[PDB]
């Protein structure tokens, strides 16, 4: 709900297996859909990757499809992005935004988590 | 005066129900923006706090809603999945939680949780089976009849396409499942199950701008395979009533069909066995193929009609004084 804490990890220079992990307080979890979003460190923030309320439903960037695979644990209040393959391209700040609604929108979300750094060379 | 302050707290109210009744007839001209099948009942409360009191959209269980916009955390503007229904106020996961609380907590055990939407493709993908299994020339024929015919019926209006991957598999416990072996699996860029969730996401894509979508489906023979996905398929069940019937026809078809008859009447008994009202959508079993064909169409039309409403009528400009 209010509090979103993005386990994660850090930069790798090619190829790769990362499974970022956010986790989630209150009882509400369900209640929310989840989305993960990237800032490179001269961009504008991206849409990733968004699962539905109860994790039927998933959907991912057109940049990305294949390679990451959200998914959700409504049992841990978490939500992870497993990322393989990496590129430069892919050097990004990686953020985990709640939403009441379904959505690939920045503006749509009602919760956003501080932040895990990537790196690819 | 109080009483002169209560006349200000109502006009408060009045002008946040007119800025509300505002944005939704801006929405009116928006398009679909995602659909969802309900997995709950609400039923529109004299306390439940809508942006416009009585304007909630009530719905069943397994209904369908177009939705269109966020108005807030709380709300949704969309609307009922059926003829007349208009757009209105959805209320979101969270302001359903919220409500059932307080239903809970005035209800009058010892000791004193399901997700109340399901994101589905904003067309229910049409998709046949029977009468027999898929591959053999008894069913292959049948349903390249329907499918001929629908492409004809409904020119302009249709997307039909062919999906050869085990879309069975888009349920919870395969492509969300969150235990050690997934995650490694997930860590392949050859899973199996990428191109399964890259077929779901196209699928959800070809329905987007509200075609009629129509899946061919290579492994898709029984409405059990597709009940647990998010696909929320309408399912054509096309029917040979008489299990003496079909032995004849896939014995008319050589003993290439012969040698695999067992396997082609299992299936169609299975089909048999399901609960017609909770597994099938449509059931052909007209004697005649342009019957089966007019069956069909007339439920996509009225289909049709549910998911393209008329366009709300714009206010006259005339009755401006400005
Ligand atoms: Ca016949
Ligand atoms: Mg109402």
């Amino acid at each position: 709900q209010v509090q979103l804490q993005e386990s994660g990890g850090g930069l790798v220079q090619a190829g790769g297996s990362l499974r970022l992990s956010c986790v989630a307080s209150g009882r509400t979890f369900s209640s929310y859909a989840m989305g993960w979003f990237r800032q490179a460190p001269g961009k504008e923030r991206e849409f990733v990757a968004a699962i539905d309320w109860s994790g039927g439903t998933a959907s991912h960037a057109d940049s990305v499809k294949g390679r990451f695979t959200i998914s959700r644990d409504n049992a841990k209040n978490t939500v992870y992005l497993q990322m393989n393959s990496l590129k430069p391209e892919d050097t990004a700040v990686y953020y985990c935004a709640a939403s009441s609604y379904w959505s690939r929108s920045v503006d749509e979300y009602d919760y956003w988590g501080q932040g895990t750094q990537v790196t690819v060379s | 005066s109080d009483v002169s302050l209560e006349e200000d707290r109502e006009a408060v109210r009045r002008e946040a129900e007119r800025q509300a009744q505002a944005q939704l007839e801006k929405a009116k001209t928006k398009p679909v923006a995602f659909a969802v099948r309900t997995n709950v009942r609400y039923s529109a409360a004299q306390e439940d706090d809508v942006p416009v009191p009585g304007m909630a959209i009530s719905f069943e269980a397994k209904d369908f809603l177009h939705v269109k916009e966020k108005f807030n955390n709380d709300w949704w503007i969309g609307r009922l999945v059926k003829e007349g229904c208009e757009i209105g106020f959805i209320p979101s996961p969270v302001k359903l939680e919220n409500m059932r609380l307080q239903h809970e907590q005035r209800a009058k055990k010892r000791m004193p949780h399901t997700p109340p939407y399901d994101v589905v493709p904003s067309m229910r993908p049409v998709v046949l089976v029977g009468p027999s299994l898929k591959g053999y020339e008894v069913t292959d024929m049948m349903q390249k009849a329907l499918f001929d015919f629908l492409k004809h019926r409904f020119e302009g209006r249709i997307s039909i396409t062919r999906v050869t991957a085990d879309i069975s598999l888009a349920k919870r416990s395969v492509l969300n499942n969150p235990s050690k072996h997934a995650i490694i699996e997930r860590s392949n860029t050859r899973s199996s199950l990428a191109e399964v969730q890259s077929e779901i996401e196209r699928i959800f894509e070809l329905a987007r701008t509200l075609q009629l979508v129509v899946l061919d489906a290579d492994t898709i023979n029984h409405p059990a395979q597709l009940s647990k996905t998010s696909l929320a398929p309408i399912i054509v069940y096309v029917k040979i009533s008489s299990p003496k019937v079909l032995q004849r026809l896939i014995k008319s078809r050589g003993k290439s069909q012969a040698k695999h008859l067992n396997v082609q009447m299992v299936a169609a008994d299975k089909l048999a066995q399901c609960p017609p009202q909770e597994s099938f959508d449509v059931i052909l079993d007209e004697n005649q193929l342009e019957d089966a064909c007019e069956h069909l169409a007339d439920y996509l039309e009225a289909y049709w009609k549910a998911t393209h409403p008329p366009s709300s009528n714009l206010p006259n400009p005339l009755l401006s004084r400005t």
